[PDB]
């Protein structure tokens, strides 16, 4: 029997079968709920919409994320996009069907222990398994061994692999991700007379970003140019007529990945914390991390990431190593791609947290064993 | 001729004998199998008597890997049924039979003439019992042949018999040379065996093309397919400088390719060079290393071929089709034979299968037979069904943890190698099983990874290649390119909320569905 | 009767139009995504040349 | 009324389109002639390359 990947993330939700090439749904991870009077008898107003249905109705509703830096915040809520993720866009019962579900690494234990609990009891899956993103993406980035970033709306981290170990005293974990560009670009944006302060406002600012925003390979002289000429200037339309023209806003937005104090934070930039945690690795592996580095996830989608990426890791390592950003043109669905994988192989089919197991032991198997 | 149990044994005599005709043998009308002289028009007549007083359908199984003696026990059979359920059609499978001959048949390096598929010739009858229109198909066939051929052999024939120079019409329609050495997918062990000429054989097919309904487009576009075929084998590509993704050098082919095809070159060119995806409501490109292009190239080659064939198939079924609504056949299973070459490989690996699959058949079918046989003569006696597990245990093969479920689970996994692919292997059956056991590799022979206790002995394999053999990611976006080309002939193969496709699945399936069409 | 006509015809033109837009934003799409890969890889000549020099002062 | 109104404002719809048809035509050069510097670019690197590869080799 085939098996289900549910990749959860804090802004996507990306689910299908096991054994496929892309996922099969793929909608935000939004609950949304009406917000005014209602006057209409007989319309028929439902008490809660979610996916893609609370974006199209955005105007009247109050969204809101279930999943706020990759920790699960709101388990009714999540419970209704996983409800909603099984019946109504994949249309299977979770009855028939294993689930591989994803988690970012080094995260609070009760997550995993309610995501099982949940699972079992309030949808009966024979089987299920919690696996650990960046080892996905690697699976699916046709590697063994290499230092993933993965960046996506919650949680940036960083999980150094060799030969298929883990070495988990050099994961590094890192909270600014997508959202919080997303927020910071609203904060930005308001320094030219534009807005945006509701959470419908805030899905419009995130298109904005992606699809204007860019990451400048020298950022100062960036800025000059940006200061003397015009060029840089795109304009957008928002859904009412109304253009819009941003100017140095388009790399200052995912600059703030590489220097965090933007958002008045005091961690290093990404560059910086790959380089970390490679140099926490033992000194023979690190030749090999400094070749295979990895992107994973949307936040790594930007234009010119991966040259700023590989300029600054080449200014920080020795000069006789060679430094390869590994960009997939597909790696927004790494992990998915890489959990398809998992579940697909033969191997892996004694590694399910089985029913039974569940049963006997409580909650607490799935990182006790699993 | 000779009784075997249930068998037939019969040997080729290589003599005339008048041993079927005239009619004057084929008196056997209305006897059993048990009181005449052991002949095969016998088997055929009860299978008459079987099928008419059961209305139930009948199967023949010949063994056919033997060079002769297949080919006129087909032939007296069939003209047997034509006898007694009375240009014939008997004429008719014969007249296009060189389609067959061309397409599914290659130099093996035991054979000159080797059936490479399976013929199931479906031989109707009325609701009574008078001959009908008789519809044959066809099976799973030795694709992989397409691209990779061991040495001292060759794959199908076509190719070389196009090659031969014949009529350069088609040569040049085709822009291709007729040096055997420029085209990989073709000379990789011998380009010909003197053992038979090509011309004859081009001309052979020639005639079957004109005999069956096929105009000047439905024999001028299976060259072109042919020709496109082996133009793949040289279409070369390199990483892009710099980074990890396959450009090419030289468009030569290509161009050769998107003109015969109906396609554009720069389309194809990126297309292979840019997958792309449905991911849920969108669509992304996909990147992709300069392996998993020659993985797509090739796995397109072996689909056209594949559907190409299919199609002819259908073709011939249709021309040898007119006669009023029917109900009953009698079954005629043509099918290669076990194989024991002194270097056997993962086709003999499958092949075996195959047979392991029909043997263990064969054995349930007497098994039953016998437990009749023994409940009528109020004989008490019981065993264990000597048809099914005795072999349940040799098809670990089949089970999703055993050899090729193994061998999918690598081909998935990253970075996998032959000996990781080994280790894997001996870590899951080594010890655990009885009929796995380590080869006997003693310094004069070719080196063995595995061996393997068969009914037929204990076979012997070499695990080298067998990642290439079995993979198969189906590019999707050229498919769309052949759904629309200009070439209507592919328009007609391919008309009718992918990149882990293995010979192995396909393989495994196709021979569960005969299996089910046995049984 | 011309109201109608005008309207089609406009209409038509304007049809025009919007696949004109699209394929601008895609060719300045395009021409932007080349400019910026070309900086940077002039960026990446750089850094060889510079090496380069290194070298033949090693040499 | 409402017809000489679709007329003017049309019209300015033609306006804008040869606006937008300009500017096309313009980002069609601008992606040309971008590609042709760049891969006059990418000969430079791919020749870089080799200089660097074959002069450290030498090194
Ligand atoms: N083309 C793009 N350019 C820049 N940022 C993007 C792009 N696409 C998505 N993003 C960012 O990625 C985030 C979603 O990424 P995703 O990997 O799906 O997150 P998660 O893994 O948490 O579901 C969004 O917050 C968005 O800001």
């Amino acid at each position: 029997t085939t098996a289900l990947v549910c990749d959860n993330g804090s802004g996507l939700v990306k689910a299908g079968f096991a054994g496929d090439d892309a996922p099969r749904a793929v909608f935000p991870s939004i609950v949304g709920r009406p917000r005014h009077q209602g006057v209409m008898v007989g319309m028929g107003q439902k008490d809660s919409y979610v996916g893609d249905e609370a974006q199209s109705k955005r105007g009247i509703l109050t969204l809101k994320y279930p999943i706020e830096h990759g920790i699960i915040t709101n388990w009714d809520d999540m419970e209704k996009i996983w409800h909603h993720t099984f019946y109504n866009e994949l249309r299977v019962a979770p009855e028939e069907h294993p689930t591989l579900l994803t988690e970012a690494p080094l995260n609070p234990k009760a997550n995993r222990e309610k995501m099982t609990q949940i699972m079992f009891e309030t949808f009966n899956v024979p089987a299920m398994y919690v696996a650990i993103q960046a080892v996905l993406s690697l699976y699916a980035s046709g590697r063994t061994t290499g230092i993933v970033l993965d960046s996506g709306d919650g949680v940036t981290h960083n999980v150094p692999i060799y030969e298929g170990y883990a070495l988990p005293h050099a994961i590094m974990r890192l909270d600014l991700a997508g959202r919080d560009l997303t927020d910071y670009l609203m904060k930005i944006l308001t320094e030219r007379g534009y807005s945006f302060v509701t959470t419908a406002e805030r899905e419009i600012v995130r298109d904005i970003k992606e699809k204007l925003c860019y990451v400048a390979l020298d950022f100062e002289n960036e800025m000059a140019t940006a200061a003397s000429s015009s060029s840089l200037e795109k304009s957008y339309e928002l859904p009412d007529g109304q253009v819009i023209t941003i100017g140095n806003e388009r790399f200052r937005c995912p600059e703030t990945l590489f220097q965090p104090s933007f958002i008045g934070m005091e961690s290093a930039g990404i560059h910086e914390t790959t380089y970390n945690s490679i140099m926490k690795c033992d000194i023979d592996i690190r030749k090999d991390l400094y070749a295979n580095n990895v992107l994973s996830g949307g936040t790594t989608m930007y234009p010119g990431i991966a040259d700023r990426m590989q300029k600054e890791i080449t200014a920080l390592a020795p000069s006789t190593m060679k430094i390869k950003i590994i960009a997939p043109p597909e790696r927004k669905y790494s992990v998915w791609i890489g959990g398809s994988i998992l579940a697909s192989l033969s191997t892996f089919q004694q590694m399910w947290i089985s029913k039974q197991e569940y049963d006997e032991a409580g909650p607490s198997i799935v990182h006790r064993k699993c | 001729y000779t009784y075997s149990g249930l068998f037939c044994v019969t040997v080729n005599p290589y003599k005339w004998l008048p041993v079927y005709n005239a009619e004057v043998v084929a008196a056997y009308r209305g006897k059993k199998r048990s009181e005449a002289p052991p002949h095969i028009f016998s088997i055929s007549d009860n299978a008459y008597q079987y099928m008419l007083t059961d209305r139930e359908n009948q199967s023949i199984l010949i063994t056919g890997e033997s060079g002769a003696g297949k080919t006129v026990n087909t032939k007296r059979v069939i003209q047997y049924f034509a006898s007694i359920a009375a240009g014939t059609l008997e004429d008719q499978i014969i007249q296009a039979n060189p389609a067959l001959e061309a397409f599914g048949n290659a130099k093996t390096v035991r054979n000159d003439n080797s059936s490479r598929f399976g013929k199931f010739i479906r031989i109707h009858f009325g609701a009574t019992g008078k001959l009908a229109s008789a519809d044959i198909e066809t099976y799973l066939l030795e694709k992989s042949r397409v691209i990779f051929q061991l040495k001292a052999e060759r794959n199908y024939h076509i190719f070389y018999q196009i090659l031969s120079n014949k009529k350069p019409e088609l040569l040049d329609m085709l822009l291709v040379t007729n040096n055997p050495y420029d085209y990989a997918f073709v000379s990789q062990g011998e380009v010909s065996v003197a053992s038979i000429d090509d011309s004859e054989e081009l001309l052979a097919t020639d005639s079957a093309f004109d005999v069956l309904s096929f105009t000047a487009e439905e024999k001028a576009g299976v060259y072109k397919l042919t020709g496109a075929i082996m133009h793949y084998g040289n279409m070369k590509f390199k990483q892009k400088q710099r980074e990890e993704q396959a450009e090419p050098d030289g468009t030569e082919d290509a161009d050769k390719s998107a003109y015969l095809m109906g396609l554009n070159s720069a389309d194809l060119l990126k297309g292979l060079c840019h997958p792309r995806v449905k991911v849920g409501n969108e669509y992304v490109t996909k990147g992709q290393s300069v392996q998993q292009v020659y993985y797509s190239i090739g796995a397109l080659a072996k689909s056209v071929y594949e559907k190409m064939f299919n199609w002819m198939v259908t073709r011939i079924n249709a021309t040898l089709e007119t006669k009023q609504p029917r109900q009953y056949f009698i079954g005629v299973l043509d099918i290669a034979g076990f194989e024991i070459f002194d270097f056997n490989s993962f086709e003999q690996l499958c092949i075996n299968f195959t047979n392991e699959k029909l043997q263990q058949f064969f054995n349930h079918h007497m098994f039953v037979l016998e437990q009749e046989e023994y409940k009528k003569e109020g004989i008490e006696w019981e065993f264990i069904d000597f048809g099914m597990d005795l072999q349940a245990c040799i098809d670990l093969i089949e089970k999703p943890m055993g050899i090729m479920s193994i061998l999918e689970e690598e081909c998935m996994f990253p970075k996998a190698s032959d000996m990781t692919f080994k280790a894997k292997l001996y870590d899951n059956h080594l010890g655990k099983s009885n009929n796995f056991q380590k080869p006997r590799n003693v310094k004069g022979k070719q080196e063995a990874h595995f061996s393997l206790v068969h009914y037929a002995g204990t076979v012997d394999y070499n695990i080298m290649g067998w990642l290439e053999k079995n993979k198969d990611p189906l590019n999707e976006t050229v498919v769309g390119l052949y759904q629309k080309s200009s070439l209507k002939l592919m328009a007609t193969l391919f008309s009718t909320k992918s990149s882990f496709q293995t010979v192995s699945a396909l393989h495994r399936e196709n021979l569960n569905k005969l299996m089910t069409n046995l049984k | 009767h011309i109201a109608e006509d005008a309207d089609r015809k406009y209409e038509e033109v304007a049809r025009k139009l919007v696949i004109i837009e699209s394929d601008l934003e895609r060719a300045e799409e395009r021409a932007e995504l080349s400019e910026g890969k070309c900086a940077e890889l002039e960026e990446e000549l750089k850094t060889v040349t510079n090496n380069l020099k290194s070298l033949e002062a090693q040499a």
